[PDB]
């Protein structure tokens, strides 16, 4: 329950996995009247660490540009090194991308990222869990129906993840 | 025209700044990539080292280039064109393979 | 193709990054091991030092290598392949024993 | 004796040597439903000092990998240098 | 086998780490003594300095050694054996007295 | 025995540590005086510099010495005797006057 200034009570039910983080760049918006970025059929990268080297991440990015499905980047710390390059690619229609900051902080963010990976049929792609990030293949990412992102809000509709794996993680969490 | 090329020196354009289709695919933002590649615009003709007849310079004008950016490389805007002045020895390849 | 190999220089691949079965056994994490070993891809043909006829370079293209990583060694991505450009003298062995 | 929130008293007896320290990495868990790492027939290294060089410790580690019994490392200070390599 | 020995270089084992009976008597703890002594495992055959016929290297393979540890000395684990690669000139003695 | 003396090098004892009758008279405390004087124990035989026949070393073994302590001078305990290894050129006198 939260204070609502409307004098009548209203109930809102969020659908699916929503984390309270917003687009890093206003330029990312592909639907200006909505004020939100809608990516239909996205792949999803759930990244480890701080990543301000498009410089290094490139061959993964090239493969996505050839593939032609939009992409979401979830990650911890991002310069204009990525965002202006992303604007150069997105706003002039070469590639279709958007990017958000990872929720909360710490190992709680890591535990949460694994839940997203299981849901999206994807992977926590991480040096510290044993992958060079730039080695990732297009199958190593997750996928889902459709995403919408605001300046406060991230919503993710309906994952590729295996249902028994998701139920297993829900049960493993229940433990 | 400048004024003479200097002895043992070369004058090159830098080949490009940003080959902008990275991997042939992505349109790069600020790589800030100053190509180590170049194009020879002039040659110093000879090296007079060791008190001997002017040794001919290793190659010749009008080939492209690959140079080591260095203190010896000097940025000069001869006329309206940015050109780089260095010793012929500051080059690291043309085309070898 | 680049543009010419430079005089007295060599072009090599680095032999590997991480021979990943450490001791033949354990699968290493981040060793970050850049092999000092290499493979010769091109040779500079001759050295013109001492105002004398081009001294032949010490060996020849198409052998593997062992080089000293140094400021003289230069990282250049010729084409799509990372290659290293240095003087032939920056090498510390091929195969001796 | 310790406070137990269950309104009935319960007694738990620990068996053998137990020290109150936990796995450095969640990735180490080999039994996820248990949430615990069970090593059957382990060798045990009781190490001195701070050890963030798998870099140096390797030939011991190779011998264990050939032997094929699991191993426990008890030690004072450990980087991802070990833990990611271990993962 | 490595790949060739380099020109003017030598390959040596380090003779020992800790001759552990200090004075012949006490069993030393951590001296951390890396012997400046060594054993020659390979030789570079010749020196081509001064634009002249390959000067023979000063001695030959299969004698023990005494070397100056230096930046020129390079630690390389050729095969499974730690070996040191340096110029023949970085050595400070074999056996003289 | 060591293993060979090195080319152009010399092996010397340091002549003394503290000539303990200072002025011939007072018994000095800690002067800490390492004598720049020495005694030649071995010689490198020849210098091969300038691509020429081994130039003979300037003098010969079995004279005392006066040397410049320097980075080139190296402290090695050959056998049980502390000895110093340097180039013959690091010496500043024998006996001249």
């Amino acid at each position: 329950v939260e204070d609502g200034t409307g004098l009548q009570d209203e109930l809102d039910v969020v659908e699916g996995m929503q984390f309270d983080r917003g687009y890093l760049s206003p330029y990312f918006i592909n639907k200006p009247e909505t004020g939100a970025v809608e990516l239909e059929s996205p792949f999803i990268l759930l990244a480890d660490k701080k990543i301000s080297n498009i410089r290094e991440m490139l061959p993964v990015l090239e493969a996505v540009a050839k593939a032609g499905k939009p992409l979401l980047i979830i990650a911890e710390d991002v310069e204009g090194e990525a965002l202006a390059t992303l604007v150069v690619n997105t706003m002039r229609g070469i590639v279709k991308v958007a990017a958000v900051k990872a929720p909360g902080f710490g190992d709680r963010r890591k535990a949460m990222l694994q839940d997203i990976a299981t849901l999206t049929g994807g992977t926590v792609i991480s040096e510290e869990i044993g992958m060079e990030l730039e080695k990732a293949t297009l199958e190593d990412l997750g996928q889902a129906k459709r995403v919408v992102i605001n300046k406060d809000t991230t919503t993710i509709i309906d994952g590729v993840g295996e249902e028994a794996a998701i139920q297993g993680r829900v049960a493993q969490i229940r433990q | 025209m400048n004024i003479r090329p200097l002895h043992d020196r070369v004058i090159v354009k830098r080949k490009e700044v940003e080959t902008k289709s990275a991997g042939g695919i992505v349109l790069t933002g600020s790589a800030a990539a100053k190509s180590t590649r170049g194009e020879v615009l002039a040659v110093g003709n000879g090296r007079i080292l060791e008190n001997g007849e002017v040794k001919p310079l290793d190659v010749k004008v009008g080939d492209i280039v690959i140079f080591n950016d260095g203190y010896g490389v000097k940025s000069e805007k001869i006329d309206n064109e940015e050109v780089l002045i260095m010793s012929e020895s500051d080059i690291l390849a043309i085309v070898e393979a």
